[PDB]
RNA sequence: GCAGAAGGGCAAAAGCUCGCUUGAUCUUGAUUUUCAGUACGAAUACAGACCGUGAAAGCGGGGCCUCACGAUCCUUCUGA
RNA sequence: UUUAAAUGGGUAAGAAGCCCGGCUCGCUGGCGUGGAGCCGGGGUGGAAUGCGAGUGCCUAGUGGGCCACUUUUGGUAAGC
RNA sequence: GAAAGCCGCCGUGGCGCAAUGAAGGUGAAGGCCGGCGCGCUCGCCGGCCGAGGUGGGAUCCCGAGGCCUCUCCAGUCCGCCGAGGGGCACCACCGGCCCGUCUCGCCCGCCGCGCCGGGGAGGUGGAGCACGAGCGCACGUGUUAGGACCCGAAAGAUGGU
RNA sequence: GCCGUGUCGGCGGCCCGGCGGAUCUUUCCCGCCCCCGGGGUCGGCGGGGGACCGUCCCCCGGACCGGCGACCGGCCGCCGC
RNA sequence: UCAGUAACGGCGAGUGAACAGGGAAGAGCCCAGCGCCGAAUCCCCGCCCCGCGGGGCGCGGGACAUGUGGCGUACGGAAGACCCGCUCCCCGGCGCCGCUCGUGGGGGGCCCAAGUCCUUCUGAUCGAGGCCCAGCCCGUGGACGGUGUGAGGCCGGUAGCGGCCCCCGGCGCGCGCCCGGGUCUUCCCGGAGUCGGGUUGCUUGGGAAUGCAGCCCAAAGCGGGUGGUAAACUCCAUCU
């Protein structure tokens, strides 16, 4: 849509929206990120603080699969299975707690996030946080580990 | 009680025992080849760096002798295996006489 | 050249990039080309199935992916040896062979051996002029179709277990906690150090 | 007179002499000055230690106050 | 510089205010002391004049100025 | 028709759904009720619930009273309604939680009693949490990299005549 | 005649019904592991079965409106012939 | 996709790969060496079996070649001897018949229906008309050319339309070639101025040097290479 844009409405005026005085030339401030310490310094602090310098340890050839663990916290914990389970879970049949393994749902670690409901569970994950296991051990549930 | 981190790591599976792949038995001595290389170190002799090496290894010391083989042959791990096979020439020349 | 709050950017256009551009205008013209490279290959072969030989059950590497099942390259010698078929006869049966693959588990060894005997019992061969060694009568009553599609025995079939329902017992709601992670995580890293202090009290006399 | 350039300030003193000392130490923030309301510098009021001096309340984290100084990257030494 | 204008600067002109009852505290301390904090209740009309305000985003141009009252600095003076 | 349609055990993947630390790593729910341990500046067990509180807060709810051809007896309604109530978004404040550090401290745990693990209480650092709002497509504006709104050098390099 | 929405029932068509469900059934059925030729549910594995729940397909009642879903009868008032 | 990410960089401007994962396509093999078989092998010439469009296995001479041609063998192991239960094969050439999935290729020449009636005009392809069968054709209303705008006047286009000529991939008579597999026992088992180390240039994201190259030094055989921070010790992995 070249129809709806600014240069049709700006055609007939001499300086084309760039000034009689400044008169937009080519590169008045330098090309790219030029002047990042020197004359554009006020811009690089106050909008990009931290941008210049070493901060850490160098780690040659990291592989983004060894540090891979997705997390499911306890609020989202019941949507991994059917809603047909937990309504079937509490119907006076004993303490028969259903399994929820997050590893066949594609998650490795179970974190904490409050309001885990009143039913007992067994939760199969590779990792846990200690807030998360004491929510599960508070509703009478169990917390079974897998490699 | 299996777990992912620790000293007993990983999903516990059972080992398949088997005779190893044949290419891994690659630099064995294969006594016929031991015969060929030992037949040829008496028709041919020793290199000039390693005749100078065994004339430090009999008298001068060994620590200056290994530092000499450290320099000519490359690494440290090649310099000790060369040194202890020169000391076994120097044992078979002297102590079997 | 910068302005108010925005992104600091590194476009990599400082190199002569208009010469090495690849525009995909032939990409429908090639998708209808390599369909014809499959159709005029599938009728070119035989009633032999399309999409090539049978591939193994293979589990992926690299912890992110080690929970799933992939189709591999070839069954290999160890798995061909137990199934009973010869290592060079196997690729005219329709079975691919990858001799550089190793078996170090026994569960996944028997999985592909069960896979490979299951294949041969649902395979029908054609003798040239009908002598038929290790083959019987009329060819499975004309073999119920002609040619298969995109994998013989559905090679991924990533399957999971049922594990229906248990009752939360004692020693299970008591023990296996976060603390067993953190202690086992510490015992792996203080393992070599503590075996060094153990040598120090052995040289203590 | 208070080290000095000036102004402010100052009398059982902030001056002079003497007596004990090392707060010229350790640590987190807040605030002011320049200001874009950024930094460095310098300064203020605290708080948490450990100490000094004094009979004591107190006073003291340099100079009576206003100047006395310096980023990234690099090197160096220190600290668990 | 003892004295000291005119013009000027900051603040205040109520309900976020005023009064009363009780309770927390590890801060403070002869002390039901001190000071904050919280909860409960009781009474709205609080100089003149004028006006509807509050807020958040994206943002171009600009970064050579020039003159006049009056006040002023350098210059003999200047359309300086 | 170089289109369109379909796939879902083609969702692999991308961005989002979780932050923080250089890193090892860790990783976001509290309030009440009843009792007890020296109800000890500290806490423990059980139940109730369930994103804390304060001040403003559109809107909505309640509303004494008020308004109608003759006087007491009843109905729907509507308009006015002082006062009162539950309070969206959002703003200010106070409190809480997660990660890094810092000070002070005490207790607990056991695939093994240790130059082991876990917890506390106050203060600070963070682009966090405090019942999710992103993703895809399109258009607009602005910034940038590109020949970059058009035209312009004095130069420089390679290879030749 | 008619279809919409909640209530169901005849578990009717579930074995001559569709789909969906990380519901359930170690007594079903097939190729196997764990001990003394056989055996023990003796704990499972690969596959198939059939119950249950979730939703969509007919029969009898009942509920409302018969809503732009309609035709027949009868009424009114128009119209053209 | 990973990813503008790990990393490089007056750590400035800038630069910047890979491995898993999803797909396209998928196919594997051979020698030197170690031994074994009386060189069992190849080239060239000469006349012939007998031939088309010329290549040979068959015959006799000259060379190559033991300083090593050919056979069985290659790291997934191999060979020989046992013992054990199977088995008679494949390849090309020649004739000819039967098909070829868009229905094998190439080339030629063909295949619908108005020029009807009125009318305009320089000339029509315009404009109006064809019974209740819709004037005609349609698997043909792409196009172009014809005195102007054409489904029907003409090339054509439609059609697993027809007929012609040549060329091609594959069934069956005559040549040529032809013992595999398992178990055990014994024996065999590998590529050097190369790897590597030093230093010096270049290059790379490759950083205590990723790659390459010069010069110097120069290996081993339970060895060697790799395992992304230089080194010594050790264990394990992986490759050859
Ligand atoms: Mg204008
Ligand atoms: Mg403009
Ligand atoms: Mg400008
Ligand atoms: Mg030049």
């Amino acid at each position: 849509p070249s129809r709806l844009r600014k240069t049709r409405k700006l055609r007939g005026h001499v300086s084309h929206g760039h000034g009689r005085i400044g008169k937009h030339r080519k590169h008045p401030g330098g090309r790219g990120n030029a002047g990042g310490l020197h004359h554009h310094r006020i811009n690089f602090d106050k909008y990009h603080p931290g941008y210049f310098g070493k901060v850490g340890m160098k780690h040659y050839h990291l592989k983004r699969n060894q540090s891979f663990c997705p997390t499911v916290n306890l609020d989202k914990l019941w949507t991994l299975v059917s809603e047909q389970t937990r309504v079937n879970a509490a119907k006076n049949k004993t303490g028969a707690a259903p399994i929820i393994d997050v590893v066949r749902s594609g998650y490795y670690k179970v974190l904490g996030k409050g309001k885990l409901p009143k039913q007992p569970v067994i939760v199969k994950a590779k990792f846990f946080s200690r807030r998360a296991e004491e929510k599960i051990k508070s509703v009478g549930g169990a917390c079974v580990l897998v490699a | 009680y299996p777990m992912a981190v620790g000293l007993n790591k990983g999903h516990k599976v059972t080992k398949n025992v088997s005779k190893p792949r044949h290419s891994r038995r690659r630099g064995r001595l294969t006594k016929h080849t031991k015969f060929v290389r030992d037949m040829i170190r008496e028709v041919c002799g020793f290199a000039p760096y390693e005749r100078r090496a065994m004339e430090l290894l009999k008298v001068s010391k060994d620590k200056r002798a290994l530092k000499f083989i450290k320099k000519r042959v490359g690494t440290h791990i090649r310099a000790k295996r060369k040194r202890e096979e020169l000391s076994n020439v120097l044992a078979a020349m002297r102590k079997a006489a | 050249a910068p302005s108010r709050n925005g992104m600091v950017l590194k476009p990599h256009f400082h190199k002569d990039w208009q010469r090495r551009v690849a525009t995909w205008f032939n990409q429908p013209a090639r998708k209808i080309r390599r369909r014809k490279a499959r159709q005029a290959k599938a009728r070119r072969i035989a009633p032999r199935p399309a999409s090539g030989p049978i591939r193994p059950i293979v589990r992926c590497p690299t912890v992110r992916y080690h929970t799933k099942v992939r189709a591999g390259r070839g069954f290999s010698l160890e798995e061909l040896r137990v199934a009973g078929i010869h290592k060079k006869v196997a690729r005219t049966i329709g079975i691919s062979v990858d001799p550089r693959r190793r078996n170090k588990s026994t569960e996944s060894l028997q999985a592909n051996v069960q896979r490979l005997k299951e294949y041969r019992s649902k395979l029908i061969l054609f003798p040239r002029k009908p002598s038929a060694p290790k083959k019987g009568d009329s060819s499975a009553e004309e073999l119920k179709l002609a040619t298969q599609l995109t994998g013989p025995v559905m090679p991924v079939r990533n399957v999971y277990k049922k594990e229906k329902a248990r009752v939360i017992t004692e020693e299970e709601k008591n023990f296996k906690a976060f603390a067993s992670l953190r202690m086992a995580r510490a015992n792996a890293r203080l393992f070599g150090i503590r075996a060094k202090r153990a040598k120090e009290a052995a040289e203590q006399d």
